[PDB]
């Protein structure tokens, strides 16, 4: 069985940095892309960015291009993505998302949990 | 950039149709795609992939196709478990989302 | 346009050797078979002989099976007949033919598509 | 089957072409376990080119085999008495392997090819 | 009429994968297992027939990554294992002399080593650079250990085997063929009107490289632009230049190799010091053949990306050192190089540079667990001269404005790399029978 | 050997027929000295298996083979110009993939076993 | 391939002799990757000698070959119609394995070889 599991929900101040977890089971973790794609309370999907778990790789979107730092560990397989100066409007359900192979497709057949992270002062 | 209708709506036992609308040229970059489904709390589900593939275990009723620029989803024998957000995806512009109300 | 122009032809004795040749033009000379075939003066059309496309495989009639010999030059488009041992039932105009036969890869040619003006040999 | 196996080596060609299937018989069967294993594979090999070899020409199932090519006397010019009742198939192989390429070629080019395509042709007849 | 008539020996053949071997002219790829090679092999050209070929697809690139892994595990497996080495390390800053750039890359380690005899131990010193060491604890206690200690067992490379890309060729076996695509213009993927077969590749030296492609083919004409989806981000971009562009990398340190015995018969090779001053190893490219290289780049991405759309080069986002930096081996030593210069450009539609390079000497090529390399050092003073012959890109996604593509270096799936070699080869299988209507008749 | 391999595979299939021979003899010859055996042990299977199918028919030791099979318009309605003329073999044999086990098995059954058998009862006359 | 095989294992030598080609197709294809590739080397020789045999007999393409090798009545004097008729292949090779080299050696020797050479003879006339 297919599993990512991600850390709990997190309350940070602006300023501070945050990093999420994302474990996998069930298949080979350096055969499939791993994505992050955020979503606020209310709105839409955002995509974040991608890891190659193979290579370490990475790619991040324009909006956080410079903020956003994305990591793999092949030995505890896990995949982390690390925000840096949250602001108010960075709160919103992170998930993790596993490809459907290596790189070639991005309808995401597996779905982490979602970490909802959420900036206040 | 892939905008959507805010939301949709149907009666159970008739069909429903959601439109997604690609500001950028057609140059052969619709090939691949998505329709994801996100029931209110849980984590989105693919439902089409590459414009009229079904994931396996996906029930019949969901069919989408193309033509041009545009590209729909048909939901045929709308039921109550079809209360949630319908994007349409193109890589990595998701869309901008339908929620789609049963009556 | 298919030319065929023999040569060779004229008059001979009991026992001569004679060769004739008959020169092929505006077709694929090595794409078919050629025959050869006799009409005495007073007479009708008689099969003599037939040389296939690639020039290996010769069939006679009996009458002539041990003294005819057909043969054919591709490169010079030229189709050949030497007759030794000439009988007195060998006086003949003789025509070179394009037919007869053909490869297994093609089409039955069983019939003589072109032929040529002819050549008189008195034995 | 070994027994008898290369008696005729210094016999002479006639009187040692009468033992070919003691010759035929003998030329068919940890990294002690792989190496032996190749020396197997390769007489496999070695076996099917020569059975190839009879193939591409018409030989195939024949131990001795009659062909279309003319002898050439610059490949040898001894009569047949020198060849088959004074002289050995070693002696023989010593003077002709510097033209067995060209009767090689000669067997598989003009005689082989052309005989089959001129059967091609007389069965449609 | 018609009658089937079998034929054996018809030149048709069929998509297949089968296992090539190998063709070459103290090795880490053997070359002594591999088949020497033939001179003058025969190319023969196929006219008139178009094959379809897919370098995305290729089966030759899968073995040739198994393959260039497996020759690197059998090269290591009879060389000297480090493992007594994971002891607490005492490590000092560099007393010698030491430029702003090195200043704290280098450190002076003490430890307590075995030796030959099991109830004797000697105090011995190495120097160890900072990209290899890792602090024991927090406190400034100045105890040390390798970096490899608690996630990976370290072997020490045979000292007597060269890591010199040599060229090798992959042949197919009987029954099989490689069809050689010869279009200059191949984007890649698709039928290629102009096809060969051969019976090996061509040689191919498997360098081991990211961001840039070192000592590899040239395009004959232009600058080939190869992407197995253009429009997906999350794919490789193969630039492949017509020109190549020569790096000149050194390490400008003149080095001892010290030989501790550790065992028996097993001998351990420090750097021990540096004659002469230290100084920081880089690589130099020309400014102006670097520069007109990216104009031909940009000028072919136009093609893909508009000819109205800012095409910008911007350095690596992230990633382990094999990838933010260019990684390779020359001379035995193993270089990660800065190129944050390299990638630094604006191109609108309207002297040298010197890339910092580190070195390390503890490796883990690929990604294996549980297994690393020890690199010895190698005596004197290396100087390296390379060709650039491509580049490994990465668009990136999510843009905000439609009017510029971003193009960052990429690399770390060296199957990326080999793939820019085997991209106009096939492997097909040969089908010598068939059936066919003539006028022939069995008797 | 290999000089002229496929060299024809772009010719029609007349013109292909006659280098049949190129082709054949081209289709025979640390875990590095086994996987390389095992692909030499491979060819010669492959090699053997066409061979074997060439002798449950009547075509052992030859590179073309006339048969009793009669064509079959529904398998291909092309002349033979169409198909010896103006045709690759790699055409004919993208189209025929479809129908190639229909034919075997018929050139198998039918027409191999029944001449052997006949032939068999001829012999005792 | 496989289906049918051996099905006629029971039924008698005459229905069983018309099953020969589901046989024939049967008999051709980490320490497990060497001896599994040991016994398909294995089959390959067993193959080929077997169709050595019937190369050194002229039997060479064929699953029905007629000899000129007179039957002894001391091998088998069964009639016909109780060996081909109310007998299973099984059995006959059960009594026949005590005389099997013995006809193997006439067909080896006496009648390819001798036949084999008067052919050699006659093709010079
Ligand atoms: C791209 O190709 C170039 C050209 O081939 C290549 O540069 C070459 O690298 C080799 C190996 O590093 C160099 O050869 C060495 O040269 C030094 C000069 O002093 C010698 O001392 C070396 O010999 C010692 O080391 C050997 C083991 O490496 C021992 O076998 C030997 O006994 C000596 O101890 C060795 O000859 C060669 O000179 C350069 N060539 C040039 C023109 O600079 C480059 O490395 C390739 N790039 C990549 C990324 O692979
Ligand atoms: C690294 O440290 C060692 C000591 O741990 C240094 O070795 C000493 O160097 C001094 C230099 O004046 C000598 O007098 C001592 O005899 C050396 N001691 C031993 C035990 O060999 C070594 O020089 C240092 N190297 C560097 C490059 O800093
Ligand atoms: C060897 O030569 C002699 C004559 O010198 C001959 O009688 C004998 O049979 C030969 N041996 C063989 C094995 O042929
Ligand atoms: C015999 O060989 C010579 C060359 O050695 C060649 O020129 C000649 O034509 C050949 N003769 C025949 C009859 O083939
Ligand atoms: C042929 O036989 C004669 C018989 O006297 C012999 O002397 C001669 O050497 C032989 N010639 C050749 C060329 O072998
Ligand atoms: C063939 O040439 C070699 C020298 O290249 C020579 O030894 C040999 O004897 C030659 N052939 C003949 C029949 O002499
Ligand atoms: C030693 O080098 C380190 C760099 O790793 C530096 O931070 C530290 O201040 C240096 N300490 C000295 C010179 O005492
Ligand atoms: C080596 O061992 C001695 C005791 O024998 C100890 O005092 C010393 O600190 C050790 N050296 C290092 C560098 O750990
Ligand atoms: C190669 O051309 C094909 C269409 O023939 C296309 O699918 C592919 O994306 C092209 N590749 C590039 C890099 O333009
Ligand atoms: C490095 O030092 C050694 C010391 O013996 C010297 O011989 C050698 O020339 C030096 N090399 C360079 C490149 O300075
Ligand atoms: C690289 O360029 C700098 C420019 O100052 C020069 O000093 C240095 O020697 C060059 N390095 C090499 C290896 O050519
Ligand atoms: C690299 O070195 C060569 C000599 O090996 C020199 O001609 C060339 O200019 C150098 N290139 C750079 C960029 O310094
Ligand atoms: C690089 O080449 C471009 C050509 O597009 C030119 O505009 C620019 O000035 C060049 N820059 C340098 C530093 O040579
Ligand atoms: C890339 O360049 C930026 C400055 O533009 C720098 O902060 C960053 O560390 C560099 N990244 C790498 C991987 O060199
Ligand atoms: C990158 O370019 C900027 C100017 O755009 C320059 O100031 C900076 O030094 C460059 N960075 C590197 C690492 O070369
Ligand atoms: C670099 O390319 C040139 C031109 O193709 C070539 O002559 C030279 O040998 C190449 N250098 C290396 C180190 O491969
Ligand atoms: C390719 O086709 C041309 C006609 O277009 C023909 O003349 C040529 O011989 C053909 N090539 C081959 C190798 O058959
Ligand atoms: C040809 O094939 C069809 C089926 O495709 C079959 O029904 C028909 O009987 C066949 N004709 C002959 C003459 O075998
Ligand atoms: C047969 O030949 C004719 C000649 O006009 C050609 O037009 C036709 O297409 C051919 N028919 C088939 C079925 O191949
Ligand atoms: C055989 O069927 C396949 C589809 O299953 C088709 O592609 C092929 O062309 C068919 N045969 C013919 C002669 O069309
Ligand atoms: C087995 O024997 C019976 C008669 O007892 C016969 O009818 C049947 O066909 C035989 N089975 C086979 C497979 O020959
Ligand atoms: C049959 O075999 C016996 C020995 O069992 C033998 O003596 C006899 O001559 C043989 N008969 C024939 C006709 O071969
Ligand atoms: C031959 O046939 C008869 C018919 O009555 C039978 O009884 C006898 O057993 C058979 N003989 C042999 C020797 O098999
Ligand atoms: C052959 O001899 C064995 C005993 O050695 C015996 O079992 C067998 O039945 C004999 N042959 C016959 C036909 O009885």
């Amino acid at each position: 069985q297919v599993q990512l599991v991600q850390s709990g929900a997190e309350v940070k101040k602006p300023g501070a940095s945050v990093k999420v977890s994302c474990k996998a089971s069930g298949y080979t973790f350096t055969g499939h892309y791993m994505h992050w794609v955020r979503q606020a309370p209310g709105q839409g999907l955002e995509w974040m960015g991608w890891i190659n778990p193979y290579s370490s790789g990475t790619n991040y979107a324009q909006n956080f291009q410079g903020r956003v730092t994305m990591t793999r560990d092949t030995s505890i397989t896990t995949a982390y993505m690390e925000l840096s100066r949250l602001r108010s409007d960075d709160t919103a359900v992170y998930y993790c998302a596993r490809a459907p192979d290596y790189g070639d497709r991005w309808d995401f057949d597996y779905w982490g949990q979602g970490t909802l992270v959420t900036v206040s002062s | 950039a892939l905008t959507q209708p805010p939301s949709a709506s149907g009666s159970p036992g008739q069909s429903v149709t959601i439109s997604c609308t690609g500001t950028s040229s057609d140059v052969g970059g619709y090939n691949y795609v998505s329709w994801y489904q996100q029931h209110p709390g849980k984590a989105p589900k693919v439902i089409i992939y590459e414009v009229s593939k079904r994931p396996s275990g996906v029930p019949d009723r969901f069919s989408g196709s193309k033509s041009g620029n545009t590209a729909s989803l048909t939901v045929s024998g709308l039921q109550a478990d079809d209360e949630a957000d319908y994007y349409c995806s193109s890589y990595e512009v998701f869309g901008t989302g339908t929620k789609v109300t049963v009556l | 346009e298919v030319q065929l122009v023999e040569t060779g032809g004229g008059l001979v004795q009991p026992g001569g050797s004679l060769k004739l040749s008959c020169r092929a033009s505006g077709y694929t000379f090595s794409s078919f078979a050629m025959s050869w075939v006799r009409q005495a003066p007073g007479k009708g059309l008689e099969w003599v002989s037939l040389i296939n496309d690639r020039g290996g495989l010769t069939f006679y009639v009996d009458s002539v099976k041990g003294r005819f010999t057909i043969s054919r030059d591709n490169s010079k488009n030229t189709l050949s007949l030497q007759m030794h041992s000439l009988r007195d039932g060998d006086t003949a105009v003789y025509y070179c033919a394009t037919g007869g036969m053909s490869s297994a890869l093609q089409s039955s040619k069983y019939y003589f598509d072109f032929w040529g003006q002819g050549a008189l040999v008195t034995v | 089957v070994f027994l008898g196996f290369l008696g005729a080596a210094g016999s002479t060609m006639g009187a040692a072409s009468m033992t070919l299937t003691v010759q035929a018989r003998n030329l068919l069967s940890t990294v002690w376990g792989i190496k032996q294993l190749q020396a197997r594979v390769l007489a496999v090999e070695r076996y099917l080119r020569d059975q190839q070899l009879l193939g591409i020409w018409g030989c195939s199932g024949k131990l001795i085999c009659c062909t279309n090519v003319p002898w050439n006397s610059s490949w040898s010019n001894r009569n047949l008495s020198e060849i088959w009742d004074n002289m050995t198939w070693l002696q023989w192989d010593k003077e002709i392997s510097n033209y067995t390429q060209i009767i090689y070629g000669l067997l598989e080019e003009s005689q082989n090819q052309q005989e089959k395509n001129e059967q091609d042709l007389l069965a449609l007849d | 009429n018609l009658w089937v008539t079998v034929y054996y020996g018809v030149p048709v053949w069929k998509d297949a994968e089968t296992t090539l071997f190998c063709a070459s002219d103290h090795n880490v790829w053997a070359t002594h297992a591999c088949v020497p090679t033939d001179p003058n092999p025969q190319e023969i050209h196929l006219e008139n027939v178009t094959e379809e070929f897919n370098m995305w697809k290729n089966n030759m690139v899968e073995q040739m990554h198994t393959d260039i892994i497996s020759l690197w595990d059998q090269s290591l497996k009879p060389c000297v294992k480090l493992t007594p080495l994971c002891v607490t390390l005492q490590c000092t800053n560099v007393t010698n002399n030491i430029t702003d750039d090195m200043r704290g890359e280098l450190k002076n380690c003490s430890f307590n080593m075995t030796t030959e005899l099991r109830d004797k131990r000697q105090k011995v010193h190495a120097l160890f650079y900072k990209l290899d060491i890792v602090p024991i604890n927090e406190n400034q206690n100045t105890s040390y250990r390798l970096i490899n200690c608690n996630t990976a067992a370290i072997t020490q490379a045979c000292p007597k085997v060269s890591f010199e890309p040599i060229p090798i060729h992959y042949c197919a076996p009987a029954g099989f063929a490689i069809l050689k695509c010869k279009d200059k213009k191949f984007n890649g993927t698709g039928p290629c009107p102009s096809v060969s077969t051969v019976q090996c590749t061509h040689g191919i030296k498997p360098v081991v490289s990211t961001q840039l492609l070192l000592n590899g083919s040239l395009a004959e004409e232009e600058v080939m632009i190869r992407s197995k989806d253009i429009r997906n981000n999350a794919k490789n971009i193969l630039v492949q230049f017509n020109t190549p562009v020569q790096i000149n990398c050194t390490r400008p340190n003149n080095n001892t190799r010290k030989s501790i015995r550790i065992g028996p018969g097993q001998w351990f090779y420090a750097t021990g010091d540096i004659i002469g001053d230290i100084r920081q190893a880089h690589c130099n490219v020309s400014k102006a053949t670097w520069n007109e290289t990216l104009g031909k780049v940009v000028k072919q991405l136009r093609k893909h990306f508009g000819n109205n759309t800012i095409i910008r080069f911007a350095n690596s986002s992230g990633g382990d050192l094999e990838v933010t930096t260019h990684s390779f081996n020359c001379g035995g030593e193993f270089f990660y190089c800065d190129t944050s210069g390299l990638f630094n450009s604006t191109w609108i539609s309207n002297d040298s540079i010197t890339l910092p390079c580190r070195i390390k000497q503890i490796i883990n090529m690929w990604q294996r667990i549980g297994q690393a390399m020890y690199a010895p050092p190698i005596q004197g003073v290396i100087r390296c001269v390379s060709n650039i012959t491509g580049l490994i890109l990465t668009r990136d996604g999510g843009s905000t404005d439609s009017t510029t593509e971003t193009f960052r270096p990429s690399g770390g799936d060296m199957r990326d790399n080999w793939r820019s070699e085997l991209y106009k080869y096939k492997v097909v299988k040969i089908e010598p029978l068939g059936v066919a209507p003539t006028r022939c008749k069995r008797r």
